[PDB]
């Protein structure tokens, strides 16, 4: 078995000649030479068995990705695993491999106007067809955003992705998920359900203004802090948009703190196209119901050079779960990740 | 000080209904496993069962901060950290 860093990364013979790329929680991910396809490849080891909430999101990953077929999302290629349940005990994901991503990208150039708008139209054109199933991603940030050398774009990252269910309540699997504060829309923070598409609209906004910056646009610290910073550009919410809170301390909180005035976009943003701003102003509304939908935010002024429904595919069908992931103990899942997984072993 | 951290948690309290509390307690359960058992019917009876399992005192605000974040309180929240900017502003008298 092929080792890396004192690890057992055990892919070969398809997949040899391992790179370390780089650690998270639960999964390290080397890029690897496929032998069959003549290409490098990425490769995430992920090992979730012991977490019920890793074991939901290894699963929720892998079915809507294999399900999904798109330009702007990744795909998965392959997937390795123990040929009998009880042996497995890590899961390697094999995927198309990408150069870059848009933070890492911002951290190290100013873009022109001319890739703002490209890289937002891709954006806008995967998100398109995620929604088209029903979808929500739920985890938009610039570090989701893959990129290959030529400006390519694939979203990526799909543990968070729910089917879209305004009516059903928390079970805390995304809150206990926090390195995304920068990105989540107001409603999230003030209401525990009711979200809607909506909530990737707000992350695509905080991308398109992190783009013409190089910076997050609310870059806040801890939880009242970021509705602090969201509040102080947006200004004071009006009654109509007091009246999305459900939540009556949430509301009345609100309702306590300082006037605030809006800042204008171009103060903020006084290099930034004129249409960019006005599309900005569409997807950064505080009220979740008002907010810009992704098919009338493709067919924005800003986008008019791109926006060509003939060439943006969308879902043949809305994705749905079988069965409710986030009730069931992590052994169930466990079966249903090596089911979900069999397609791809070699004695299948 | 303690009075300070008294004031707190009575202004908390005051904040905090019997349907509320029920939220809180559900927020907790995984983290200390007793809660069921422990017959908690208010809110400072939650704050003592809090502190007896090395959760809370007047210097150990962040697992509170944390509970009333995930609940969605951020009227309780701001209490807390005003108590916290209070706490810091006292001690530069004695330093």
């Amino acid at each position: 078995p092929e080792m890396v860093r004192g690890q057992v990364f055990d892919v070969g013979p398809r997949y040899t000649n391992l790179s370390y790329i780089g650690e998270g929680a639960y999964g390290m991910v080397c890029s690897a030479y496929d032998n069959v396809n003549k290409v490098r490849v990425a490769i995430k080891k992920i090992s979730p068995f012991e977490h019920q909430t890793y074991c939901q999101r290894t699963l929720r990953e892998i079915k809507i990705l294999l399900r999904f077929r798109h330009e702007n999302i990744i795909g998965i290629n392959d997937i390795i695993r123990a040929p009998t349940i009880e042996q497995m005990k890590d899961v390697y994901i094999v995927q198309d491999l990408m150069e870059t991503d848009l933070y890492k990208l911002l951290k190290t150039q100013h873009l022109s106007n001319d890739h703002i708008c490209y890289f937002l139209y891709q954006i806008l054109r995967g998100l398109k067809y995620i929604h088209s199933a029903n979808v929500l991603h739920r985890d938009l940030k610039p570090s989701n955003l893959l990129l290959n050398t030529t400006c390519d774009l694939k979203i990526c990252d799909f543990g968070l992705a729910r089917v879209a269910d305004p009516d059903h309540d928390h079970t805390g699997f995304l809150t206990e998920y926090v390195a995304t504060r920068w990105y989540r829309a107001p409603e999230i923070m003030l209401n525990s359900k009711g979200y809607t598409k909506s909530i990737d609209i707000w992350s695509v906004g905080c991308i398109l203004a992190e783009m013409l910056s190089n910076r997050p646009i609310f870059p806040g610290k801890h939880y009242l802090d970021q509705l602090n910073h969201i509040l102080g550009i947006l200004g004071s919410p009006s009654q109509e948009d007091l009246n999305c809170i459900i939540n009556l301390k949430a509301r009345n909180y609100l309702l306590s703190l300082p006037h605030k005035n809006k800042v204008p976009w171009n103060r903020l943003f006084p290099n930034a196209d004129s249409k960019a701003l006005d599309l900005l102003d569409k997807m950064l509304t505080f009220n979740p119901h008002k907010r810009i939908e992704v098919e009338q935010a493709l067919a924005h002024p800003y986008l008019e050079q791109y926006y060509d429904p003939s060439d943006e595919p969308i879902a043949e069908a809305p994705f749905k779960f079988d069965m409710e992931l986030d009730d069931l103990p992590k052994e169930k899942l466990k079966e249903l990740i090596f089911e979900e997984t069999a397609r791809f072993q070699p004695g299948y | 000080g303690m009075a300070e951290y008294g004031t707190l948690l009575q202004d908390l309290t005051n904040n905090i209904t019997l349907e509320d509390l029920e939220q809180l307690k559900s927020a907790c359960k995984e983290d200390i496993p007793s809660e069921k058992s422990e017959e908690i019917t208010t809110g400072s009876a939650w704050f003592s069962f809090l502190e007896s399992h090395n959760k809370l005192d007047k210097d150990n605000l962040s697992y509170i901060e944390h509970i009333f974040e995930i609940s969605r309180r951020p009227d309780l929240l701001t209490m807390v950290v005003d108590y916290r900017t209070r706490v810091l502003k006292i001690s530069e008298e004695d330093e």
